[PDB]
Protein backbone atom coordinates (compact mmCIF):
# COMPACT_ATOMS: atom_id res chain seq x y z
CA UNK A 1 0.00 0.00 0.00
CA UNK A 2 2.79 2.35 0.79
CA UNK A 3 4.64 1.86 -2.37
CA UNK A 4 1.36 2.24 -4.66
CA UNK A 5 0.66 5.45 -2.82
CA UNK A 6 4.15 6.79 -3.38
CA UNK A 7 3.83 5.92 -6.98
CA UNK A 8 0.71 7.39 -7.38
CA UNK A 9 2.18 10.58 -5.33
CA UNK A 10 4.91 11.01 -8.01
CA UNK A 11 2.17 10.86 -10.92
CA UNK A 12 -0.16 13.15 -9.68
CA UNK A 13 2.66 15.79 -9.02
CA UNK A 14 4.15 15.24 -12.47
CA UNK A 15 1.20 16.55 -14.66
CA UNK A 16 0.79 19.17 -11.37
CA UNK A 17 4.30 20.31 -12.11
CA UNK A 18 3.67 20.45 -15.82
CA UNK A 19 0.32 23.00 -15.37
CA UNK A 20 2.27 25.14 -12.49
CA UNK A 21 4.68 25.40 -15.55
CA UNK A 22 2.00 26.44 -17.81
CA UNK A 23 0.96 28.94 -14.85
CA UNK A 24 4.17 30.62 -15.18
CA UNK A 25 4.24 30.88 -18.59
CA UNK A 26 1.01 32.23 -18.84
CA UNK A 27 1.84 34.65 -16.24
CA UNK A 28 5.47 35.47 -18.26
CA UNK A 29 3.60 36.51 -21.12
CA UNK A 30 0.90 39.36 -19.05
CA UNK A 31 3.96 40.70 -17.40
CA UNK A 32 5.53 40.80 -20.98
CA UNK A 33 2.26 42.88 -22.35
CA UNK A 34 2.10 44.66 -19.05
CA UNK A 35 5.99 45.88 -19.81
CA UNK A 36 4.82 46.79 -23.47
CA UNK A 37 1.85 48.63 -22.14
CA UNK A 38 3.61 50.36 -19.68
CA UNK A 39 7.16 51.48 -22.21
CA UNK A 40 4.57 52.88 -24.77
CA UNK A 41 2.66 54.88 -21.60
CA UNK A 42 -0.54 53.96 -21.86
CA UNK A 43 -0.79 52.11 -18.37
CA UNK A 44 0.88 53.47 -14.78
CA UNK A 45 3.63 51.75 -13.08
CA UNK A 46 1.00 50.29 -10.46
CA UNK A 47 -0.36 47.95 -13.01
CA UNK A 48 3.24 46.49 -13.49
CA UNK A 49 4.00 46.03 -10.20
CA UNK A 50 0.46 44.36 -9.37
CA UNK A 51 1.25 42.15 -12.11
CA UNK A 52 4.77 41.09 -10.88
CA UNK A 53 3.64 40.43 -7.68
CA UNK B 1 -7.86 97.07 -44.58
CA UNK B 2 -5.00 95.52 -46.48
CA UNK B 3 -5.13 96.50 -50.38
CA UNK B 4 -4.81 99.62 -51.79
CA UNK B 5 -7.71 100.87 -53.29
CA UNK B 6 -8.80 100.52 -57.06
CA UNK B 7 -6.45 98.10 -58.21
CA UNK B 8 -5.91 94.34 -59.51
CA UNK B 9 -6.33 91.31 -57.08
CA UNK B 10 -6.12 87.89 -57.59
CA UNK B 11 -7.86 84.96 -56.16
CA UNK B 12 -7.14 83.86 -53.00
CA UNK B 13 -5.31 87.92 -51.40
CA UNK B 14 -6.27 88.78 -48.35
CA UNK B 15 -8.45 91.91 -47.91
CA UNK B 16 -9.29 92.47 -44.60
CA UNK B 17 -8.70 90.81 -41.17
CA UNK B 18 -11.90 90.87 -38.66
CA UNK B 19 -10.25 90.70 -35.20
CA UNK B 20 -10.66 86.93 -34.92
CA UNK B 21 -10.51 86.62 -30.86
CA UNK B 22 -13.12 83.98 -30.60
CA UNK B 23 -12.26 81.72 -33.29
CA UNK B 24 -8.78 81.64 -32.43
CA UNK B 25 -10.12 80.36 -28.94
CA UNK B 26 -12.37 77.88 -30.08
CA UNK B 27 -9.20 76.63 -32.59
CA UNK B 28 -6.77 76.63 -29.49
CA UNK B 29 -9.36 74.06 -27.35
CA UNK B 30 -10.11 71.94 -30.62
CA UNK B 31 -6.22 71.63 -30.73
CA UNK B 32 -5.73 71.05 -27.43
CA UNK B 33 -8.14 68.15 -27.86
CA UNK B 34 -6.36 67.06 -31.06
CA UNK B 35 -2.98 66.73 -28.96
CA UNK B 36 -4.52 64.41 -26.86
CA UNK B 37 -6.89 62.02 -28.68
CA UNK B 38 -3.90 61.55 -31.79
CA UNK B 39 -1.18 60.43 -29.64
CA UNK B 40 -3.77 58.23 -27.69
CA UNK B 41 -4.25 56.48 -31.28
CA UNK B 42 -0.61 56.26 -32.21
CA UNK B 43 -0.33 54.69 -28.98
CA UNK B 44 -2.90 51.94 -29.74
CA UNK B 45 -1.87 51.33 -33.07
CA UNK B 46 1.76 50.63 -31.02
CA UNK B 47 0.32 48.35 -28.62
CA UNK B 48 -2.51 46.84 -31.15
CA UNK B 49 0.26 44.70 -33.06
CA UNK B 50 1.32 42.92 -30.02
CA UNK B 51 -2.02 42.39 -29.26
CA UNK B 52 -1.92 43.97 -25.84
Amino acid sequence: ASVATAYLTLKADQAQLQLTKDTLGTYQKSFDLTQRSYDVGVASALDLRQAQT
Amino acid sequence: RLFKEGSDVKAGQQLYQIDPATYEADYQSAQANLASTQEQAQRYKLLVADQA
